[PDB]
């Protein structure tokens, strides 16, 4: 198996390898993907930030 | 400084002190060529130094109303000298170049050449100038000799070759602020190993004045152009008697 | 013995074709970094011009200051050598069951890069080359159907006599293998591997091929080479069985392995013949279209 | 696999194998090459080199 | 791979396996071979072997 | 923190009125004699044209 790939998408976590019919390499499945999501800043804007034991308003 | 020259032959001779400086060529080493590949295998040789120095060939002149001129390489010493001999008794020949041309102006004078080596190149015959008709160039023009020939159209070479698309080639500028001569490095190349001397025609020069000629009516009306070359450890092959079959 | 030293001038180190100079190879490199105006010496690369690449007895830029560029693009697939094919009409021919330019039943057609100019002078901008090539015959009707006939493709190898009727001993090829295909089989795709008789392939080439001295007779050999070349292609159909349908061809061309050498510029002019350096001197127009001025359009 | 080639094209600078549907081996995949410039000769034929620290001219 | 072969064809010098798309096993690439050449009893049958230093013929 | 070096090309070290040149003090000075004609170098400042 001595052949390299040219794409520059990033964005795994585990190292993987293709195999593909055609000449090209990442024509084959893509792999497993975890999912992510982070809504904080969409409802909490506060810039403020008081210690865990002290209330957040006066 | 590097840039010296020691030489004496004949009764006259040329060298330089204080010139426009040389051209490097490749940044190479030197070397004997390929001796394992062909079609015989007999123990080569070694002309060494015998007779290889400089004579020059031709004093162009560069006048007002100048069209252009070349040479056919290396048709110009192929007939002349025991170099001539030599090469016509002889089937194979190899060797380097140190091409120097001398090309002064005066202080009335202004203007420039443009004189480009063409290696490779297919010569653009006139093939009767149009060619429309079938009436084939004579021979005149396939060995002219020691005069060279007068190319037709400068900014198509003969052969649709635009001018500034010449760029390709080592390019060299004639100029009282650039150069008092010029030095021109070409090594041997050539798509196939080895061939004979008459049948193919390896390149040859290309001049065509890329500034008219100009000056205050008064002054001297045409300009000569010096050139000479001997080839560097010449080594020739295929040692046969003087026979041409 | 070892008495006299006149030979020993020689500088034994063969490397690289003929010449007298010489040069060094070095481990490392050189790197340098930008900045802003200051009167200084020692070190100062920062800015750099192709050939001077310093500052003349008489300054350039005394009255103004530069700016800086940063850059985001990626060089590493932007080669062309091989994957510069793109989409083009390339060309057909005909096999008709009644016609006259083919008396004979079958079409034989030198096989060569010279096809047609419109395309090739594109590739043609080269002379010295190592390549591979690829032949499609693709088969339909004049029409521009389909209809389920016998066809069989027999190639030609080079030094095989030409066919002069359609039972020649050229049918028999004894050293040439067989491709099973047919109609309902994937239309023909043949590769062409690099069989020059020389290093590369010769267009612009000044010489006479044939052995002998040179006269008005031995002339025509530029170009069309009768035995140097590659050898032609033959089609017809074979079998009891004949075609009811007259048949058509398009022949598709691709090349790989791409490996080239001496640039040749480009060519404004038109050819009457193969590789003929004649032009329409009368009516010679430059390769650009000018103004009266350059100043408004 | 106890199959050799016979090609004689050489300027490889990693190791890798090539596997063929055909009976030779050699019509797969070329493998990934970079890319190498060196346009000194072509604009600088300059044989007196100077030191670093001094200048190039007079 | 738990199958042998039943072919009896000698003179190998390098170990190498086969694969082949029919049931048998030999059908597929015979493998790379080098080349042998021996002419020394074409056009020199001599039986009166001299030492090297000493000539041939009296 | 620190990390573009943009403005760091200043010359601080403020001193007179704008400009850009500079200069720098000396300890001591130098001092000359009187001779007659002679032919040498290294040494030969006896005579000052302005």
């Amino acid at each position: 198996s001595h052949e390299n790939s040219n794409s520059a998408t990033e964005g795994s976590t585990i190292n993987y390898t293709t195999i593909n019919y055609y000449k090209d390499s990442y024509a084959a499945t893509a792999g497993k993907q975890s999912l992510k999501q982070d809504p904080d800043k969409f409802a909490n804007p506060v810039k403020d930030i008081f210690t865990e034991m002290a209330a957040p308003l006066k | 400084s590097d840039r010296v020259a020691q030489l004496t032959i004949g009764n006259s001779t040329i060298t330089t002190q204080e010139a426009a400086n040389i051209i490097v060529g490749y940044g190479e080493w030197p070397s004997y060529c390929s001796d394992s590949d062909a079609t015989a295998v007999d123990k080569p040789t070694r002309p060494d130094v015998s007779v290889n120095r400089f004579y020059t060939l031709d004093t162009k002149l560069w006048e007002k109303s100048s069209k252009g001129w070349y040479w056919k390489f290396p048709d110009v010493l192929t007939e002349t000298g025991v170099f001539g001999q030599n090469a016509q008794f002889h089937y194979l020949y190899r060797s380097g170049f140190c091409i120097h041309v001398q090309c002064n102006a005066s202080k009335f004078h202004q203007g420039a050449l443009l004189v480009a080596v063409l290696p490779e190149y297919v010569i653009g015959s006139v093939a009767g100038g149009t060619g429309t008709e079938d009436t084939h160039p004579p021979y005149k023009q396939t060995q002219p000799g020691a005069d060279g020939f007068e190319l037709q159209h400068p900014y198509v070479l003969d052969a649709g070759i635009p001018i500034s698309q010449l760029t390709v080639c080592p390019h060299q500028w004639i100029n009282l602020r650039t150069n008092n001569c010029a030095t021109i490095i070409v090594p041997y190349i050539n798509a196939l190993p080895f061939d004979s001397a008459l049948n193919h025609c390896n390149f040859g020069l290309l001049v065509v004045p890329i500034s008219p000629l100009d000056y205050d009516q008064g002054a001297t009306p045409v300009i000569p152009i010096t050139i000479t070359l001997a080839p560097m450890c010449s080594e020739f092959a295929g040692l046969r008697q003087a026979v041409t079959q | 013995g070892d008495r006299v030293a006149d030979v020993i001038e020689s500088s034994i180190g063969d490397s690289v074709s003929r010449a007298l100079t010489r040069a060094l190879p070095a481990p490392t490199g050189q790197d340098t970094q930008v900045s802003s105006h200051r009167l200084d010496t020692g070190k100062v690369p920062a800015l750099q011009a192709a050939e001077i690449g310093a500052s003349s007895n008489a300054s350039d830029e005394s009255m103004i200051e530069t700016r800086c560029v940063l850059n985001s693009h990626s060089t590493a697939e932007t080669t062309l050598d091989s994957f510069f094919s793109r989409a083009g009409l390339v060309g057909e021919i005909d096999l008709p069951l009644e016609g006259t330019t083919n008396p004979n039943g079958y079409a034989n057609w030198d096989i060569d890069i010279t096809g047609y100019a419109q395309m090739r002078r594109k590739v043609e901008l080269f002379t010295y080359m190592r390549f591979d090539a690829e032949f499609t015959f693709v088969a339909c009707t004049p029409t521009g159907q389909v209809v389920p006939q016998l066809l069989q493709y027999m190639f030609v190898p080079p030094g095989a006599p030409e066919p002069d009727s359609r039972e020649s001993l050229a049918w028999q090829t004894a050293t040439n293998p067989s491709v099973f295909v047919k109609l309902s089989d994937p239309p023909a795709q043949v590769s062409v591997p690099f069989m020059s008789p020389a290093s590369a392939y010769q267009w612009f080439y000044d010489g006479y091929p044939t052995f002998g001295e040179h006269k008005q007779e031995k002339d025509l050999e530029y170009g069309a080479c009768p035995n140097n070349m590659m050898g032609t292609f033959s089609v017809r159909t074979v079998g009891t069985s004949k075609s009811k349908y007259p048949l058509v061809i398009r022949i598709y061309m691709r090349m790989k392995h791409v490996r080239a050498w001496i640039p040749r510029p480009m060519r404004n002019q038109n050819y009457l013949f193969k590789a003929n350096p004649n032009y329409a001197g009368n009516f010679i127009k430059p390769t650009g279209a000018s103004r009266t001025a350059i100043t408004t359009l």
